[PDB]
This record gives structure tokens, sequence and C-alpha cells, in this order.
């Protein structure tokens, strides 16, 4: 099986896999390519929204003016629960077109995760190859390619670290959110959440 | 990056590297750094430059800047970020659009670019358009590349000395209060 | 252990009372898993329980007693003259519930497959020793000191004195698990234990209730 | 091994006492790093306190009965009859600053490689003697004298002769350490070094605030004085 | 091996996107079991819902509670509404079948389907049995089809009346 | 012999896989009844004015219009250049060509077995070429020019709005303007 080779074991669980229920064993190695693939793209995710909770908890916004009439500091005074409304509709419009065109780009390249293909490794360079279309070769992971200075030991490491670092963001991000909606059901987060 | 340039005498005869993001940079990440270092550079020692000419009595152009709306060069104060809001934004976009046509250039024209082989910070566009350094030999441009890094490294710490006496009055001394 | 085991345990603890197992928890087996696994479970359970309950007892006679930390504010909140009991109901919650997640964390690294394996020892269910907790020796970031003996005393410590050790840890902590619920006894119901009528301060409230706001219901947050 | 060095120092520095680590921190492993990095960090830390505290007492007694420079300087804010808390309460701001910086400088100095290695030695981590400041043989432009020993006294002196000065450094070292904070404790919680009794005044004010109170903010410079 | 048994038809064929028989093909008798039972179990909930849209019996549901047929709801306040004994006695009674008379699992714990019989023949002696291979086989692929359409819609009426309190969505 | 687009059914026999777009997409077998090349014929007239239906409306809903030109949506363009009065006139190329054109290419499709592939005039005054990845190109985005005129004009009659033809408008394509509020709640 697939399993056994993949990275996400770790010492917290007896170097084992944690699977209770079984649906690692259960389903077959394509499901489970597609199912490491979407734990990584989700715990890339809340990696993101994590931080970007606490900077908006922390009321942390660039100086400048999002629009022409709305302060970055306009947006974040409501907390980071109500922002996402108080951005203007074109700036996530434009937000979530880019991030379509990512999903899309990732999503086309030939060697697929599922279809032989590494899963998370999305490809470095989306946009490239496209009939009709020239972008900048802004490598999506590490454009300043601090991958060079590693070995292959020490990207090990490091995949082990993205993927722990991931469920604990995975956690936290859902954590920051039920503490704003349920008042007391985290603790340790204050009013700000 | 102990085969870069920028180790003069000034620190031991070594690389400056507490934090050691030198260590993490592979061969192209040392480029980016390298690239971006000479490029704070230039932009502050041309800031640094213009904020000392325009603030220590240096002859304003003359004339109007703005003939239409009656913008003239004296009529801007000689203060920094005073100056600067009251430029015209029509002024203001000129600037940052010339800039940023010529940042895409440096990008797209240098065919071996900073980030894959090529040299950092070279724009063979803008530098030397009377071919004053075109016969040195190449210590001596080596010395001069060392020369413009330093001058340079101190010339971002004096432009944000700058900007942190306008932002937080009394903080650099030997300076205004105001600004 | 096997049951063999168990018996000379209890034979070494107290020769006279004996192996003194009358509900078979020992020949329970628990999970389905074997009896040389139930009765590592049920050794740690009572090691753990002991050790808890001396700890416990120290703290109620530290409580009700007032003395308390000089340098905090949570202290200070806390109002004197209160019964044990109820110093720890007028806690904040977020203290509370920090006290418990540290609890969580080290009883997370003391069953740790890796951590034991490392060591040397194994889980406590799987032929280890019951009550060894391991070092902090594979811990992500540093740390300066371990649970068990964070100072140097007993690191050349003869195995005789270890067993000897052992069994009056075994013993006291039977003891004591007994002596700390006296006093929550004596405190929720008056003239319970007969020896301590007038001594321990009366409690109202529930000790089996650590958070005053019901978490299952309705918390508090910090 | 180290732990066998710092026994037999434990012995030099009282042979009826001898080894005394009660919490076993020569054992620990601090930073995961080794027992010898670890003894040598707590070396270096005993003698840089022990040292520290032996400046602290001197200018205890030179700042508490009045002991000062003349002239423009730091000195003319302080009141007279100041306490030694209050002294460094009322020196100025950029006055505090500068002594930390300074202070900076030198132990950036004494734990940077180059110095070090430029006196032929190494990290007291990494196989070094624990306590060497480094000469100033690496500092850009020349400085005339070093710290340790400036007038170069101690050119020729015997081996077992400095051996036993770094025996007697760290004895002194402990017993300044203890004496200073008798004089810091004396004025916070009276009555606790009985000998102190009456002498040390009480001080309102946190000691291990450096910057609190934050001091005049004068500009005692005179000619040139263009930044005031 | 599995891509030729009863539910290998439709425009789909075989279809296993999460390879479940394929990386076990032993727990496909199983599988087909639990399907046949959510299936079964599906197509009565959807027929009791349109049937409890427009038909209600009569008679009190309790006399003792005063609780009437036609009183309830149609949906999950329906169930809701059913008084505790009457509960207590639905799932006796589903106890009862899923137990004795129509036991899809032999033993132990992780229970394996009867040995001399299908994935889901529970039924027994008196029940229809087809004799023609070719109906036989069609009517199963049938029943099992059916079930899972079943399974789907009746999802659909309960998210529905959960949503709303009715299993019709507005349209 | 299974067809690619429907793996559950037998593909017909005229499809082959010669001709540009071919996916193997005929559940009705509509090529047996009707000709290959009158229905190519067919479908790349209907691809090409679709569009230009789209490209058109796109632009004249967006605000770019003719000088003299009704300022109008649209949906009311048709309505206001029948009544504006030149509305005929486009209707003269389109009957010139047509008429000369399609007309008797038609016929040489039916009647003459040496002829020219359906939607195949020979139009190429730039030589880009008749490639066939250009030829397929073509045809892909005929078809969702077809489909997208379909749904902009059942949409812009029945909403009324501007270019996006939703009712809340970018919103409705893209759900996560709208609140997250509620998706926030369920989280
Ligand atoms: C939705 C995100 C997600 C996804 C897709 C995965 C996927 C995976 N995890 Mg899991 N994992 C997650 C979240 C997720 N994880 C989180 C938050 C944690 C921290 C507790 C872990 C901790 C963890 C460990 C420690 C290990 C795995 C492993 C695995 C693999 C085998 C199990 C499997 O088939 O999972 C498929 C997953 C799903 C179908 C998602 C479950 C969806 C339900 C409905 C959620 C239930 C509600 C909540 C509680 C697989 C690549 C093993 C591995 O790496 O093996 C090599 C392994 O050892 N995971
Ligand atoms: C009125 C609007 C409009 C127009 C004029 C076109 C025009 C074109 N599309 Mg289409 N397209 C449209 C809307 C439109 N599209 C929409 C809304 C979608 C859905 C997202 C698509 C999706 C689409 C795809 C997926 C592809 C096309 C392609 C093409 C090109 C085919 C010929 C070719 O390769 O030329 C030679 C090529 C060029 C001159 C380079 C492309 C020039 C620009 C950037 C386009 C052509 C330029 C094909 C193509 O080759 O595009 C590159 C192609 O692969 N289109
Ligand atoms: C943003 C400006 C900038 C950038 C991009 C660099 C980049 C570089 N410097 Mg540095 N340098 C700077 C400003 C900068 N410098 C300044 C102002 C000084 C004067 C104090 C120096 C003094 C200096 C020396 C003496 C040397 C270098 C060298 C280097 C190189 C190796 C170290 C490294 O990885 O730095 C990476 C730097 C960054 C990633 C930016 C730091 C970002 C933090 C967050 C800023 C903190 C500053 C704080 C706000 C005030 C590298 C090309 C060495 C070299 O060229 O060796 C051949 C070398 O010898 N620099
Ligand atoms: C109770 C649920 C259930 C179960 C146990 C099964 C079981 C089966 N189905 Mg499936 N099936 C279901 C629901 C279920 N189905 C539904 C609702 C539909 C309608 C779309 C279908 C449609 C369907 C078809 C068209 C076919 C099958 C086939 C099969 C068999 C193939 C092996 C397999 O992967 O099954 C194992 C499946 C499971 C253990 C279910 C896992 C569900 C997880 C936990 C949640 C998935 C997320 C969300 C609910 C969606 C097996 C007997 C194939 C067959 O018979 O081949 C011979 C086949 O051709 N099924
Ligand atoms: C401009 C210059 C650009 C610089 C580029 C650098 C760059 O961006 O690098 C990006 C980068 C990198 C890199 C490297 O390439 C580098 C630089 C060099 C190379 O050698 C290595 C790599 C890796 C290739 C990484 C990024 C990682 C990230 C973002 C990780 C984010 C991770 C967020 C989490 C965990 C959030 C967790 C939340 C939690 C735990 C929430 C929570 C709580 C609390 C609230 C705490 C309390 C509560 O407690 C109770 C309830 O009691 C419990 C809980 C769970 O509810
Ligand atoms: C005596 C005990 C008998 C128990 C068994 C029984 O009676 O079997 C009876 C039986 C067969 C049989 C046999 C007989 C020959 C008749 C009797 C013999 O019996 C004996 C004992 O010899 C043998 C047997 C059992 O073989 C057949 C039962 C068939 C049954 C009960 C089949 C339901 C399909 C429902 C589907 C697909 C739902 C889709 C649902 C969908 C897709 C939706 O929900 C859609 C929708 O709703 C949504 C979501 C919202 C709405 O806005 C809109 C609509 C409406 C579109
Ligand atoms: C009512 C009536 O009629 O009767 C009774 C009822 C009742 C309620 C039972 C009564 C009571 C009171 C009782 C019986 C209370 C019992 C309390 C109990 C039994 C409390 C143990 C604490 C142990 C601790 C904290 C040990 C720490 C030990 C530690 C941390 C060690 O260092 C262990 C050590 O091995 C190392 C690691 C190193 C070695 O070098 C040796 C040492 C030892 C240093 C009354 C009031 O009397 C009357
Ligand atoms: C910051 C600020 O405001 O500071 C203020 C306050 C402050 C600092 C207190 C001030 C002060 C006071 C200061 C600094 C006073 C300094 C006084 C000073 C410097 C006094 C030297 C006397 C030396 C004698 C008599 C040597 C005789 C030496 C003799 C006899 C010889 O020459 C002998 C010999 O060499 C020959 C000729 C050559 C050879 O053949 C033989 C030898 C070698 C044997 C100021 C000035 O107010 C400034
Ligand atoms: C608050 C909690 C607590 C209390 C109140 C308590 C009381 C007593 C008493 C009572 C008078 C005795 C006499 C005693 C003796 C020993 N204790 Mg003990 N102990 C507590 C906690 C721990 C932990 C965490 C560990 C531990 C251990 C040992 C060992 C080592 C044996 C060996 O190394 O073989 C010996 C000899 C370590 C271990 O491994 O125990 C198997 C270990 O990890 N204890 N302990
Ligand atoms: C001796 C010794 C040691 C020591 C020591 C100690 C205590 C050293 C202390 C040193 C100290 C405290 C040194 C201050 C310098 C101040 C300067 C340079 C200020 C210049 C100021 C200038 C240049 C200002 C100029 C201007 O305003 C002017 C005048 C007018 C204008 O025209 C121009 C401007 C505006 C710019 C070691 C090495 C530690 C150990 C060893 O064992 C023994
Ligand atoms: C809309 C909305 C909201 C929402 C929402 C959401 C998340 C809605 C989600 C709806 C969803 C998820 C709807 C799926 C339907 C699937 C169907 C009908 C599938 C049937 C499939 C069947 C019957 C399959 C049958 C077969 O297997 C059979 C039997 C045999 C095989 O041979 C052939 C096939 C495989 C075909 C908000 C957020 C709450 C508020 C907002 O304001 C408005």
């Amino acid at each position: 099986a697939l399993v056994d080779s993949m990275e996400g074991v770790g010492e917290e669980t007896g170097g084992q896999i944690w699977d209770p229920l079984g649906i690692s064993e259960a389903v077959s190695d394509e499901a489970v390519m597609w199912f490491r693939a979407s734990e990584l793209k989700h715990g890339r995710v809340a990696m993101l929204a994590s931080v970007g909770y606490l900077v908006g908890a922390a009321k942390i916004s660039f100086p400048g003016e999002l629009a022409k009439g709305v302060t970055f500091a306009s947006v974040a005074a409501n907390g980071p629960y109500q922002a996402w409304d108080a951005v203007p509709q074109a700036g996530k419009l434009q937000i979530l077109s880019i991030i379509l065109a990512l999903e899309w780009a990732t999503e086309a390249k030939k060697p697929h995760y599922m279809r032989g293909g590494v899963p998370g490794k999305i490809e470095q360079l989306p946009f490239d190859g496209i009939q009709g279309l020239w972008a900048p070769k802004i490598k999506f992971w590490d454009p300043l390619n601090f991958t060079g200075a590693l070995s292959a030991e020490q990207k090990a490491r490091k995949r082990k670290a993205e993927l722990k670092n991931g469920r604990l963001a995975m956690i936290g991000i859902i954590s920051f959110i039920t503490g704003h909606n349920l008042p007391g059901s985290v603790p340790a987060l204050d009013s700000s959440f | 990056v102990s085969d870069m340039e920028g180790t003069g005498p000034e620190t031991g005869g070594k690389v400056f590297d507490p934090m050691g993001l030198s260590k993490i940079a592979s061969a192209e990440t040392l480029a980016w750094y390298r690239a971006a270092e000479l490029k704070h550079s230039r932009v502050a020692m041309a800031a640094v430059t213009g904020w000392a000419w325009v603030s220590s009595g240096g002859p304003l152009f003359p004339g109007y800047l703005s003939v239409e709306q009656g913008v003239t060069f004296e009529s801007l104060g000689r203060d920094g970020y005073a100056a600067w809001a009251a430029v015209p934004e029509a002024g203001k976009f000129q600037i940052l659009g010339v800039i940023g046509i010529l940042e895409i250039l440096s990008e797209s024209a240098v065919k071996p670019h900073y980030m894959a082989g090529g040299t950092p910070g070279k724009v063979p566009l803008l530098w030397d358009p009377l071919g004053f350094t075109a016969k040195l030999s190449p210590e001596t441009l080596a010395r001069k590349r060392l020369a413009e890094l330093k001058n340079g490294r101190l010339a971002m710490i004096g432009v944000m000395s700058l900007v942190s006496a306008h932002f937080i009055p009394n903080s650099v001394p030997l300076l205004p209060g105001s600004v | 252990e096997t049951k063999a085991d168990l018996e000379a345990l209890a034979k070494d603890l107290n020769p006279a009372v004996g192996f003194w197992d009358p509900l078979a928890l020992s020949d329970y087996s628990f999970w389905g898993t074997s009896q040389e696994a139930t009765i590592g479970f049920l050794r740690e359970a009572e090691i753990k329980h002991g050790r808890i309950a001396m700890a416990g007892f120290v703290g109620y006679i530290v409580h009700s007693n007032d003395i308390r930390w000089t340098f905090d504010k949570v202290a200070a909140s806390v109002p004197t003259g209160l019964p044990a009991p109820a110093v720890w109901d007028a806690i904040p919650d977020i203290a509370k519930w920090q006290i418990i997640l540290f609890v969580g964390v080290m009883e997370s690294w003391r069953e740790n497959k890796v951590v034991l394996e490392a060591e040397g020892q194994k889980h406590y269910m799987s032929g280890g020793k019951p009550g060894y907790f391991p070092s902090f020796d594979l811990l992500p970031h540093p740390v300066p000191f371990p649970l068990f003996d964070p100072f140097g005393i007993s690191k050349r410590a003869t195995e005789e004195k270890k067993a000897k050790g052992r069994l009056a840890e075994i013993n006291n902590g039977r003891l004591a698990m007994i002596g700390l619920f006296g006093f929550l006894s004596e405190a929720t119901v008056p003239g319970s234990v007969p020896f301590l009528k007038g001594v321990v301060p009366a409690y109202t409230g529930e000790v089996m209730a650590p958070f005053t706001q019901n978490i299952f219901t309705a918390p508090t947050a910090l | 091994s180290a732990k066998a060095d710092l026994e037999a120092f434990a012995k030099e520095c009282n042979p009826v006492v001898g080894y005394w680590d009660p919490l076993g921190l020569a054992d620990l492993p601090l930073w995961g790093q080794d027992q010898d990095a670890v003894i040598g960090w707590l070396r270096h830390s005993e003698i840089k306190h022990g040292r520290i505290a032996m400046a602290g007492f001197v200018g205890y007694i030179a700042h508490a009965n009045g002991f000062r420079f003349g002239g423009i300087g730091p000195q003319n804010v302080v009141p007279e009859g100041a306490s030694a808390p209050e002294v460094w309460d009322s020196i100025p701001f950029l006055a505090k600053l500068q002594i930390i910086g300074a202070i900076g400088v030198l132990e950036h100095i004494s734990e940077d490689k180059n110095f070090l290695a430029a006196d032929g030695m190494k990290h007291y981590m990494r196989g070094g003697k624990p306590g060497y400041f480094p000469t100033f043989s690496a500092n850009v432009h020349p400085m005339p004298l070093n710290l340790f020993d400036p007038f170069k006294w101690s050119k020729n002196a015997s081996p077992e002769k400095k051996a036993k000065g770094l025996v007697t450094e760290t004895n002194n070292g402990r017993l300044a350490m203890l004496g200073l904070f008798g004089f810091l404790s004396e004025s916070k919680i009276p009555g606790s070094v009985p000998a102190l009794s009456g002498i040390i005044p009480s001080y309102d004010g946190d000691y291990m605030q450096p910057f609190l109170p934050t001091g005049p903010d004068t500009s005692l410079w005179t000619i040139g004085n263009l930044w005031a | 091996g599995v891509e030729t048994e009863l539910g290998a038809t439709g425009p789909l064929g075989y279809w296993d996107p999460f390879g479940f028989s394929v990386r076990n093909p032993e727990r496909f008798n199983r599988y087909r079991a639990v399907e046949l039972k959510h299936g079964r179990i599906a197509m009565a909930a959807t027929t009791g819902y349109m049937v409890q849209s427009f038909l209600r019996w009569p008679g009190y549901l309790s006399t003792s509670a005063n609780i009437k047929f036609a009183d309830l709801p149609n949906g999950i306040a329906a169930f809701k509404a059913i008084p505790p004994a009457g509960l207590f006695q639905i799932l006796l009674f589903i106890g009862a079948m899923e137990a004795f008379t129509w036991r899809y699992y032999e033993g132990p714990w992780p229970g394996k389907v009867p040995e001399g019989k299908a994935p889901g023949d529970v039924a027994g002696d008196l029940w229809v049995r087809y004799t023609d291979p070719e109906e036989k086989a069609f009517k199963l692929n049938a029943e099992i089809n059916n079930g899972r359409a079943a399974m789907m819609g009746s999802l659909g009426m309960l998210m529905h009346d959960h949503i709303l309190g009715t299993w019709v969505p507005p349209g | 012999a299974k067809s690619k687009a429907i793996p559950f059914l037998d593909a017909p026999p005229a499809l082959d896989g010669t001709m540009a777009g071919d996916k193997g997409f005929d559940p009705l077998l509509l090529s047996n009844v009707v000709p290959i090349q009158w229905a190519r014929e067919a479908e790349l007239k209907h691809a090409r004015i679709c569009m230009l239906a789209v490209v058109g409306w796109v632009t004249v809903d967006l605000g770019f219009t003719v000088p003299y030109a009704p300022q109008v949506s649209s949906l009311a363009a048709h309505d206001a250049a029948v009544d504006k009065g030149v509305f005929l006139g486009l209707l003269i190329p389109i009957a010139l060509v047509e008429v000369l054109a399609g007309i008797p290419k038609c016929f040489q499709i039916m009647n003459e077995p040496d002829a020219s592939p359906g939607g195949d005039y020979k139009f190429d005054p730039l030589g880009i070429g008749a490639s066939a990845e250009m030829q397929e190109k073509e045809i892909s985005n005929g078809r969702l020019a077809m489909l997208a005129f379909s749904g902009i004009v059942t949409q812009a009659a029945l909403t009324q709005g501007p270019f996006p033809y939703t009712y809340n408008g970018v919103e409705d394509l893209v759900p996560p303007m709208q609140s997250v509020q509620g998706a926030l709640s369920i989280l």
C-alpha cells in the first residue's frame, strides 16, 4: 500500500499511522493521494488563515487605504470576523479570481497528483506553458528559492514540520472562528475574537 | 555568500550575518538578496541626497511645477513630506509610473535575470549615459561597487533617520525636532 | 506484570494483608487486552491516583491554612478564609483550564511510545514500568529539568532502594487516597469522618465540579 | 571531562565543601548542548556575575559615600547626598543607555568569533577558557588598551598563579554577589541583612527596570551642541 | 471478481472512486449487505414522507396524551411528537427485526454476512424467490438501484425538513 | 466501439475520428439520418453567428455604441434599431452572403461528391491557417459561444439587468462576496 511510504507519521502518535477509522486501509491508493493533497491544501490554507486571524484580532493593519475611501484600519475595526464584508467587492473579486487561476493551473498540470504525480507538490511555476498566456516566472512556492540550500533529508524533515504545523493551524483557525461564534467555547481567546 | 562583494574591512573582513539569512539563502536567493540590497541602496542614496538638498537651503528649481494649478517649486515648502504632500497627484503618478516602467524594464530586459544567473543590480539603460566609467580596470570597478554598497547602506539608514524624525519628533539627535 | 507478580508485590507491600483483590479487576480483561496489560493499567492507575492524592492532601492542608504565593494576582483575587474546595472554585476558569491542560500535556508525554522507547522503557500496558515518567529529552524545544527528579537526587540510587521506594509509594498512595477523601467527605458531609469533627471547614459545592460555570453548557472566556 | 575539571576547580575553591551542585545544572543539557558546553556556559556565567558584582560593590561604596569626577558630565545632574540606588536613577537617560550599550559592545566582543580567533581562542561553549575577554586585535580601528590587564602587568605570570587567581576570582565574585544583593535587599525588605539595618536607606522603585525612572533629558554637551 | 456483480450496471458500471472493494474485495459482501440495508430503509422512508403528505391514519395516537394522527405534522416533528412509550415500542420492534427476524450479520462483533446466504438475503422461507436467473439478476439490480436513489432522496428530504420544516423545498 | 463521450453507448460509424471537434458524442445517432457535412455546415454557421452575437451583445451592453445609434441596452437594442429604421441594411449583406455562398455550397455539399467540407469557405485573407488544432479551437469556441448566447439572452430577458445577467450581479457568480458570516457561523 502507498500509505506506509508517505510522510505525516510523527512521534506524537507513537510513530504510527493515526487512522482510528481505518479509511486509509479501506480506500485505494488513488484516494489516498487525493487525501494527502487535500490535507496539505487545507493545512496550508489554515496556516495562512490562523496568522491572518491573529493579525486581524491584534488590529494590525497596513498603513494606507484599501480602496480610495476605506482604510485598512477601517475594515479591521470590527475584528477579523466582520472583515470580509467590509472589504470592497472589487478587491475580494480580484483575490478570488487569482485564486481561481492558481487552482485551475495547478489542477491543469499534466502529472496530476492522483494520476501519477506527487501529492501536495503543486507545480512551482503555474501559468507557464499555457498557450496564449504570459505571466512572469515568479515561482509560486519559494520564489526566493530557499529550497536550493536544503538536502533531501532536510526537505523531508521540513515536510514533516509542514504537515504537523498544517494540522495545528487547521485546529487553530476553527478554534478562533468558534471562539467568536460561541463566546466560551475556546478558552484563552479574548473578546477580540 | 563568502564569494560575494560587500565584506570590506569595516566588519572584520567577513560577512555580517547575525541571524544567518545567507545560510538559508541558496545562490539565487543570495542573488535576490544582493539585488534587493542594491536597489534599496540606490533609491536610498537618491532619497537622502534629495532630502538634504531640498531642506538644506539648496536652490529650488525655477518656475512653476504646475502652471495650470498654480503650484510652484517655491510654493512647495522646503520640508520633508510637505513638498510631496503638496505636489500634484498627477506628478506623483508621473514619478511612480516612470519608476514602475523602469523596474519592469530592468526585470524584463536583462536576459540572464539576477535570479537565473546574471549579475544582481545591473541596469544598462540608466548607468553612465556619458560613459564616465567605461575605461576603468576590473579591480577598480570592483572597488567602486564596494564603495557603492557601503555608501548606500549608510544612505538607507539616513533616509529612515529622516523619516522617523517626521513621524516621531526628536527621534534623531543632530536633526530638527520638526522633520 | 503477571498475577504472580502482583501477588509478590502485595506480599512485599504488606506481608499480612497479601494479595487482596476481592473484585477481580486483576482478572477482568480490560478492552479485551491480556491480563498482563490489564495488570499494567490497573497498577499505573493505583500509582497515579496515589500520586495525585498525596499531592492533594498536602495541597488541601496548604489551601485551608491560606499559605498562598506572595507575588501573584490570582491568589490575591481569591478571598481569604474560604474552604479549600472553594479556593479552587474562586479561581479564574482560564487557570483551571491550564492546570488541567498541563496535566494533559504531561500525560501525553508519559504515554508516548517514541519517548519511552528512546529512553529505554515501554508503555505500562506493554510490559513497561508502571509509574515511570520519561524525561524531556525528545521534546521539540529544550527545557531545563524533567518532571521526576528535576534536580539530580536519585540519579545514583540502587535498585533495592528503588524497589523499597516504589513499595512505599504504593502504600502511601493507598493511604493518601483515603486521607484526602476524608478531608473532602468531612467538608461536604459533616460528621462523616468522626475524628475531624470541628477541624475541616464545611463546604456546599461539588468537589467533582472543577469549573464554576458548566463547560458543557455555558463556559467563560479570557 | 568538563565535569571532572569543574569538580577539581570546586575543591580548589573550597576543599572542605568541594563540588556542590544541588540542582545538577552541570548535568542538565541546556539548549541540547553537551555537558562540556553546558559547564562552559555555567562557569562563564559564574565569573561574569562575580566580576560584575565585585565592581558593583566597589561602585556602591563609591556612589553612596560620594565619589564623583569633576567637570561637565553625568555627575552634575545627580543630586548631592543621593542614595546609591538614586545615582543611576538621576543620571541622564542617554547616560544610562550609553553605559548599557558600551557594556553590550564589550559583551559582543567577548563572545565574537573574530576577536577570540585573532587571539587564538574559541568560544567558552566550544572548548575555550570560560571568562576570557579577548584583546581588541580585530576592532577595525586599533584600540590603545585591552580590557583585561590594560598595562600588561601580568605579561609574565606563572600558569599556576593564573589558575589560583581564577580560583580567587570565583570565590570573591560569589562573596561580592552576596554582599551587593545584601545592599539591595536591605532597601526593600528591611531587617533582612541584620548588620545593614539603619545603614542602607529604603528605595521605592524597581531595581530590575533599568530605565525607570528614565532620568533627566538634559544636554550636557556645550561646544557644538547643535543637537539641542 | 467484483466488477461483475449485482450493482455493476447503469451509466457508471463499476463505480469505486475511493477504491474500497478494489483494496478489500473480501469486504464487498459486507458492503453489499450495508448498501441493501440503507437502500431498503430509505425506500421505506421516502414512501413514508410522500404518503404522509396526503394520507394520515384516523384515531388518536395516544388517548392518554390526547395526541391525534392528523394533529402531527409531516416530518421530523411527527417523530418528535410521538409519545415516549410509542418511541420505545418503535425501537423495540426495530431491534427485534434487526436482531432476530431479519439478521443481516451472523455473529461476533464485526458481523460477517451469513455463510449459506447472499449478502443481504435476510428473509426466511416464506419470501418471493425468483428462479429465472435473468429475472433474478435484473430485479436484484433494480432493488439495489432503487435503494441507492431512495437514500439520496431520503437524505434530501431529511435536510429539507431540517432546514425548513417541510420535506418539499419551495419551487 | 463504445463512445468516448458516452461510455455506455456504441459510437456511430459516421463520426469516426477525422472531423474536427469529434468527441464521439451523438447519442441519438443523428449523423445517420442527417449528413455529417450538412450538419457540420450548420454547426459552424451557428457557432460563428453565436460568437459574433455574444461579443456584440457584451460590447453594446457594456457601452460601446456607433454614432447616431440609440443608447440602449442589448435587450432593447433590437426594438430600438427597428424603430429608428436602419436594421434591414444589416440584412442586406446577410442576404447577399447567404444567397451567394450558402445555397450554392449547400447544393454542392448535398449533390456534388467533390466539394469543400462543411463550413470551409476558404476564407483566410490573413493566412492564419486551417490546422487541425485551429479548427478544434474554432469548434470549441463556437459551441461555448452557442451555450453562452443562449444563457445571455435567457438571463438578460429574465432579469433585465447589467452585464452579469444575474439577480445580484457578480455576487451570484461568487458566493463568498455575499456575507460569509453564516459560513463562519456554522464553522
Ligand atoms: C410484508 C412485508 C413486505 C415488505 C417489503 C415490501 O413491501 O416490498 C414491496 C416492494 C417489492 C416487492 C415485493 C412484492 C412482490 C410486492 C411482495 C413480496 O413480499 C413477500 C413478503 O412475499 C416480495 C417483495 C418484497 O419483493 C417494493 C417496494 C418499493 C419501494 C418502497 C420503492 C421506493 C423507492 C423510492 C425511491 C427510489 C425514492 C426516490 C426519492 C427521490 C429521488 C427523492 O426524494 C426526490 C424528491 O423527493 C425530493 C427530494 C423532494 C421533492 O420535492 C421532489 C422529489 C419527489 C422528486
Ligand atoms: C477518622 C478515623 O478514625 O481515622 C482517620 C481518618 C483519616 C481521614 C484517614 C485521617 C487521616 C490522615 C491520613 C491517614 C493521611 C495520610 C496522608 C498521606 C499518606 C500522605 C502522603 C504524602 C506523601 C508525599 C507528598 C510524598 C512525597 C514524596 C516524594 C516527592 C519523594 O521525594 C519520594 C522519595 O523517593 C524519592 C523520589 C527519593 C528518595 O530519596 C526518597 C524520597 C522519600 C525522598 C485521620 C484524620 O487521621 C483520622
Ligand atoms: C570633563 C571636564 O570638564 O573636566 C574638567 C575637570 C577635570 C578633569 C578635573 C580637570 C582637571 C584637572 C586635570 C586634568 C589636571 C591635570 C594635571 C596634570 C597633568 C599634572 C601633572 C603634573 C606633572 C608633573 C609636576 C611632572 C613632573 C615631572 C618631572 C619632574 C619630569 O618631567 C622628569 C622627566 O620627564 C623629564 C623632564 C624627562 C627625562 O629627562 C627624565 C624624567 C622622565 C624623569 C579640568 C582641567 O578642569 C577639566
Ligand atoms: C506527586 C507525586 C508523587 C508523590 C507524592 C510520590 C511519592 C513517592 C513516595 C512516597 C512516600 C515514595 C517513597 C516514592 C518513591 C519513588 N517514586 Mg514517586 N512520587 C510522585 C511522583 C513520581 C513520579 C512522577 C515518579 C516517581 C518515581 C519514584 C521512584 C523511582 C523508581 C525507579 O526509578 O525505579 C521511587 C523510588 C519515578 C518512577 O519511575 O517510579 C516508578 C517517577 O517517574 N514518583 N514516590
Ligand atoms: C582606555 C580603556 C578603555 C576605555 C574606556 C572608556 C571609558 C572610553 C570612553 C569613551 C567615550 C565616552 C568617548 C566619547 C567620544 C565622543 C565623540 C567622539 C564625540 C564626537 C562628536 C562630534 C564629532 C560632534 C560634532 C558636531 O557638533 C560639532 C562639534 C559641531 C559641528 O561642526 C559638527 C557636529 C554637529 C557633527 C577600554 C578600551 C574599554 C578598556 C581598556 O582596558 C582601557
Ligand atoms: C442553496 C442555498 C444554500 C445551500 C446549500 C447546499 C450546500 C446545498 C447542497 C445540495 C446538494 C449537495 C444537493 C445534491 C443533490 C443530489 C442529487 C439529487 C443526486 C441524485 C442522484 C441519484 C438519484 C443517483 C442515482 C444513481 O445511483 C443510481 C441509483 C444507480 C446508478 O446506476 C446511476 C446513478 C449513479 C445516477 C444555503 C447556503 C443554505 C443558503 C443559500 O442562501 C441557498
